[PDB]
Parts: structure tokens; sequence; C-alpha cells
């Protein structure tokens, strides 16, 4: 899979 | 500009600063007044941010959250002055770089983790957006930080039907009914955050997952930690456990103190 940030 | 030496961007608005008084490592929030959703007033009754009452409400002197030193309020924006440990990095990019963590480092970030949302909650604040980029290690101390309240609200017992936080962590009965309530939420978001340190990213990307409440574990984890996270990602509210039941659970005991996490872990 690919981890990444997701925004608020 | 005077009481403050700027120094370069770190994340986005936020720069290195140092203030002049006695050279301590500070962070400079801007935050634009247009693009602010939710005010409050102050003690005094000044109309400020939500995120400068809730920050100055958890600025008590528990070093669990980063806290507000000062403020300044500019024509069309806020400047918020926080403390800035050094060295620092936030637990995303140290999940990154290490992968999933051991249950050990995971048990002494998870505890203090809890400790600072129980914080927040004693000074009656709920920060809605508990995930691995909102907390900082200081790492020669071993201490985990909060940050980002720009989400967050006045913690009550009564319903929420609003939501400015990240969706992935956001629990099942806001995806599907537009309405949760402050613990049962952040217990949820906790669930995520400890399966994202053991297994070394979060379980759910898509809303089908998130209401599907079904949990794989990706990475060897221990049936007492399987427990606790099955349990805090619980479809319904009040079937999770209450911070007392998760810091009483069999997983969370025998933590390691900060310094101990530092030594073993860090350094
Ligand atoms: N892939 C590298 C990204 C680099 N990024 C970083 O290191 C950091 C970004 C910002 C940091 C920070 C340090 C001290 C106080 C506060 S308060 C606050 C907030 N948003 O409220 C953020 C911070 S740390």
């Amino acid at each position: 899979r690919k981890r990444r940030r997701h925004p608020s | 500009e005077s009481q403050y030496q700027v120094g370069p961007l770190l994340g986005s608005s936020v720069y290195s600063g140092i203030r002049v008084s006695d050279n301590l490592p500070v962070a400079i929030k801007h935050v634009e007044k247009d693009r602010i959703s939710d005010w409050g007033e102050l003690p005094n009754g000044t109309r400020v941010p939500m995120e400068v009452v809730l920050l100055k409400k958890v600025s008590s002197g528990f070093s669990g959250v980063i806290r507000l030193l000062d403020w300044f309020e500019r024509p069309d924006s806020f400047v918020l002055i926080l403390e800035r440990p050094e060295p620092v990095q936030d637990l995303f990019d140290f999940i990154t770089e290490r992968g999933a963590l051991q249950e050990e480092l995971a048990r002494s970030f998870f505890w203090q983790v809890l400790e600072a949302v129980r914080h927040c909650h004693n000074c009656g604040v709920l920060h809605r957006d508990i995930k691995d980029e909102n907390i900082l290690i200081d790492l020669n101390r071993g201490e985990l930080k909060l940050i980002d309240f720009g989400s967050g609200a006045l913690l009550k017992d009564t319903v929420y039907t609003d939501f400015d936080g990240t969706r992935v962590y956001s629990p099942p009965e806001w995806i599907r009914y537009h309405r949760y309530h402050g613990r049962s939420a952040a217990v949820w978001s906790l669930g995520i955050l400890l399966y994202d340190m053991v297994c070394g990213d979060i379980p759910f990307e898509h809303d089908e997952e998130i209401i599907g409440g079904q949990v794989f574990f990706r990475q060897r984890v221990s049936s007492e930690c399987q427990h606790l996270i099955r349990w805090c990602l619980a479809l319904r509210p009040s079937d999770r456990p209450t911070f007392e039941e998760i810091q009483n659970h069999p997983w969370m005991q025998d933590v390691l103190l900060p310094q101990e996490t530092a030594e073993i872990h860090l350094h």
C-alpha cells in the first residue's frame, strides 16, 4: 500500500 | 517582529522562531482571518479564533500539549507563539521512517497521547483531529505533544453535527449520520492511531472500510493489543471503551516512563 498524509 | 526573530518555514503556516527575551526556541503559527470558520470569546470577552480559546484553556502546565506562550492580532491574520522542542519529529514521519513500532514503544506513546487527550477533556477542550500528524516527539525527553486545535471545539456531552477533522480518523456514525459525541469519537480516532502505530499505517482509506467495521492486521500484533484496537473501533459508540477502560486494559500495564522511552527507543 502507499502511506500518506490526509488533510483536515 | 522585534519580540521574536522569525526563521524559515516548517509546515503549512508555521515558521521556526527564537524569543529575543531568553533565546527560547518557539514556533510562529499564522492563521488568516478570512480562512477562520469558528470564533470564540476570551475570558475578558475579546473576539478571537476558537483555536486560541482552546489553546489558552489547555496551557495549564501539563506538557503533553504544545502550550501557547503568546498571540497577536494583525489586520487580516492572528499570530500564535507556540513552544518548539528541539530536536523534534512528528509521529507520522517517525512511523514512515521506522515502520510498525514495537509494542513496548507503541504502549509508551499511546499512553502519553491518552494522558494529553484526558488533559484536554479535563480543561473542557475536544481536539477532534487526533492523528500521527498532530503529535510531536521530543526525541531527548521521549515526551509526545498534541498540536493543531484548529478543528477543535469546547467539550460538550450533547451531539456534534459539524466536523473539520481528518475523515480517515472520523468514526462510522459521522460518515453515516453526520452525528457523534466527543468522547466516543475521540476513542475511535485513538483506535485508528494505535492500529497505525503497531501496523505502520492506518487501517481504513475509504468510507466503505470505516463503516464496514472489519479490522485486518497487516503486521504481527499481540492478542491483547488486537482486542484493545477492536474495542476502540466498535461500530456502535456505546460499545467503545471509556478512557478509564482503555488505561485499565491489560495491554496498557507497566508503561515505560518518558526518559526510559527516550533512552531505550530514541537515543
Ligand atoms: N516531512 C517533514 C515535515 C516537517 N514538519 C515538521 O517538522 C513540523 C511542522 C510543524 C511543526 C511544529 C513545531 C513546533 C510547534 C508546532 S505547533 C504546530 C501546529 N500546526 O499547530 C506545528 C508545530 S513540526
